[PDB]
DNA sequence: ATCGATGTATATATCTGACACGTGCCTGGAGACTAGGGAGTAATCCCCTTGGCGGTTAAAACGCGGGGGACAGCGCGTACGTGCGTTTAAGCGGTGCTAGAGCTGTCTACGACCAATTGAGCGGCCTCGGCACCGGGATTCTGAT
DNA sequence: ATCAGAATCCCGGTGCCGAGGCCGCTCAATTGGTCGTAGACAGCTCTAGCACCGCTTAAACGCACGTACGCGCTGTCCCCCGCGTTTTAACCGCCAAGGGGATTACTCCCTAGTCTCCAGGCACGTGTCAGATATATACATCGAT
């Protein structure tokens, strides 16, 4: 599949090193 | 003896309308930016899209500084803190601060 | 007019067993129309741009690099690479 | 002539081609439509549909319900940061807000 | 290569900006606001260019990119 | 008896307790008032405009929808 | 006597996703406010605009004030002021705050 | 060739000011914020006159499209300046 | 020789032209052209007024575009039209 | 710091109105051919970009005293959360009505389109004066008295 | 309260280069005419917003009380700011080389346009169950003690 890969970084918004 | 010299050197920089950083380390700056986007070939740069570059950022972070000195005082200190950018960035927007 | 069939097709080929309600089928359609006309919109200031007339697939795809973040255009424009190369194909 | 096979058919997708390709004719974004670029258009749309239907079901799944509420696609639209991106000046009715305490 | 934008021109940006005081740990996050400020303003012009078949950047680009973010740009635009 | 009384306070402190908020001091209630006055004296404004521009006297829900998404923040589902 | 119970209400109203004010009153208030623009004759609303309209409200609201909790709990307290509220409005924009 | 409203703008700096100049980053500034407002109105009444299934951009449309788009005030008087030429040009 | 018709300084035939280049809508109307340039005069003409204010409060019979910053974020409603809008060489308001 | 009674999570019946599918019908989509032009491709030239060398110089960097500033602790009085009694207007449902949205037919005045004509607008030249810079002088606070 | 030295204002001088005026060219605006049709106008029909009444009941209003917290003050520690000295790379000025931006010309394959037929999509209808709701049961809990 290679399905776009989640993370949750602790920024809201994923700008800077994701 | 010179106190209290800021205000003069607020005037004075509030009254100009020159850049203020140097076109050297920032136009530097930028071809490292966009070498990381271009998969490795060099790119050209013309002489006006280096200056307006700069004059977008200069007016970019005069507007976070100056909608985040009002957050400073806001809470009843006068030191601009990181926090309080950081702060200013997350309610800004989507779109306006980030 | 609106289209609440392909939604419910895509949905029934993603998930075999869940079904959608009639508000979320007009969420949908209503998304749908509003990213069909980003970027469509982008595309034709796009292709004004640089004086042409003409919406070929490279407007396309250089309008949702534009408007679709990152991480996801690159999949998006791998899906639109498989696409054309397919309907090119027969 | 021959039988009348759609290009939606022809291309591997769900989503109409020949009402999208109708669609950019009448939308009056240029006076030149391509062949390709409907076919694109279909391809993302369906991708789209795809990624945020997906998002729906893993947000109903846990809630052991087989139905698609408004509710369930906000929850799934806020829980993915590049969505969020997408749909950040938009909001969904009838949708709550994330349950978030401070400390 | 990202210190050009050195501590006195921050803290005349900040003069420029009504701001007073100004901590010492400001200068580690400014850099990174400036760095992706640029990263997404950047990116937005080379792929305008790209479409495109040229490889010099131009500051109608540039401009057409602050358009589309959102925070347009007079002057240069001609 | 007027109709921006209306809105009482357990509805404001509803909203508010939706939005995440613990404590509310009493004069909340009399500000959102205004606040609430204005961005509903935007958006009809600008819908009754698309209800102009046509031969009609009602405000439809496509009006609605129309001035919001002029206006940037828009609505799903109508 | 029930003690802390503002938290079960904030998780209540947090997982319920029902309009919280009034259809009837927000309706009167809304075509008290329209008959203003519409120079003098009465206007007819659709059932459906009437719901958006709440909808779009109540979102916009939700949002102010979730916003301006962030400045209330920056500025060390936790009750909400209406200068907490006005600043974030203005921090927002001349478009967003208005 | 290049295109500008430069001459247009100079006049009209002349008839507001008769002993005033302009440079030439104003003249750019004026031209750049000119071709703004104008792609602005344009696409907003192309927008409003596909939702209303028309497909002439009558004087109706930008009417509605500006009082729409500009302030309250001067609304006040694009409208009131925009029909006063309208009723000069159907003059002839 | 209608540019002048209406008693403009703004070109009607060249804002047709572009209307009818810019592919807003497949057909254009005759007052349309006529009522946006008026329009569009309306604006430049108030804004170069405030503009020469703030130039001739300066002892400066050349305008700039520092002046121009200072006219469109002295009124409101200027201000509030052009929002999201950055001026060349334009300094921030003098505010404390 | 353990225990309970208050709340919380889950299991079972019901019944329902929205959901899924099935049918009929037709208008939009597909197959085929045309002819016309916007776009692909090669040549070229020269304008603009990049790179480098030397010489300067204001700007940057570094170090240090200090006094103003952020922050913790604490008392106080006030303003808001909570519970209970009371009342009021939202809300359900049921009926009736008509102003107005919506569809249809028609006729036309309006706008697209093409050919001939030319004058307003754009490119190049210049020329000079408004503005930047600098020196001298008079004033007016601000740290100093 | 009371005051002198740099900071500021204003005047004159010199300069110099960009703004404005002028001239020549030229292609886009204008004029005239024609033809097709988008929409104005009328008119007709059906519906959905509006208005009312009756009743119900849950939410709102108010009042009192308790206590958690915004606010003001004080004290202590410290870390940006100002000042001096040393260092440097940004900038100016100049030159040289060439990369590809922009323009031109040729050709041709893609696409609007038109017609012809038909099936995928929409309106309508109807059976059926997902879930909202009520009731009962097992379990974690947070304040009194």
């Amino acid at each position: 599949k290679s399905r776009r890969i989640s993370r949750r970084p602790s920024d809201w918004w994923v700008v800077k090193s994701e | 003896r010179r106190r209290q010299g800021w205000l003069k050197e607020i005037r004075k920089l509030q009254k100009s309308t020159h850049l203020l950083i140097r076109k050297l380390p920032f136009s530097r700056l930028a071809r490292e930016i966009c070498v990381k986007f271009t998969r490795g070939v060099d790119f050209n740069w013309q002489a006006q899209a280096l200056l307006a570059l700069q004059e977008a950022a200069e007016a970019f972070l005069v507007h976070l500084f100056e909608d985040a000195y009002l957050l400073t005082l806001h809470a009843g200190r006068v030191t601009l803190f990181p926090k309080d950018v950081q702060l200013a960035r997350r309610i800004r927007g989507l779109e306006e601060g980030l | 007019e609106s289209y609440s069939v392909y939604v419910y097709k895509v949905l029934k080929q993603v998930h075999p067993d869940t079904g959608i309600s009639s508000k979320a089928m007009g969420i949908m359609n209503s998304f749908v129309n509003d990213i069909f006309e980003r970027i469509a919109g982008e595309a034709s200031r796009l292709a004004h741009y640089n004086k042409r007339s003409t919406i070929t697939s490279r407007e396309i795809q250089t309008a949702v690099r534009l408007l679709l973040p990152g991480e996801l255009a690159k999949h998006a424009v791998s899906e639109g690479t498989k696409a054309v190369t397919k309907y090119t194909s027969s | 002539r021959a039988k009348a096979k759609s290009r939606s058919s022809r291309a591997g997708l769900q989503f109409p081609v020949g009402r999208v390709h109708r669609l950019l004719r009448k939308g009056n974004y240029a006076e030149r439509v391509g062949a390709g670029a409907p076919v694109y258009m279909a391809a993302v749309l369906e991708y789209l549909t795809a990624e945020i239907l997906e998002l729906a079901g893993n947000a109903a799944r846990d809630n052991k319900k087989t139905r698609i509420i408004p509710r369930h696609l906000q929850l799934a639209i806020r829980n993915d940061e590049e969505l969020n991106k997408l749909l950040g000046k938009v909001t969904i009715a009838q949708g709550g807000v994330l349950p978030n305490i401070q400390a | 290569n990202i210190q050009g934008i050195t501590k006195p021109a921050i803290r005349r940006l900040a003069r420029r900006g009504g701001v007073k005081r100004i901590s010492g740990l400001i200068y580690e996050e400014t850099r990174g606001v400036l760095k992706v400020f640029l990263e997404n303003v950047i990116r937005d012009a080379v792929t305008y260019t790209e479409h495109a078949k040229r490889k010099t950047v131009t500051a109608m680009d540039v401009v057409y990119a602050l358009k589309r973010q959102g925070r347009t740009l007079y002057g240069f635009g001609g």
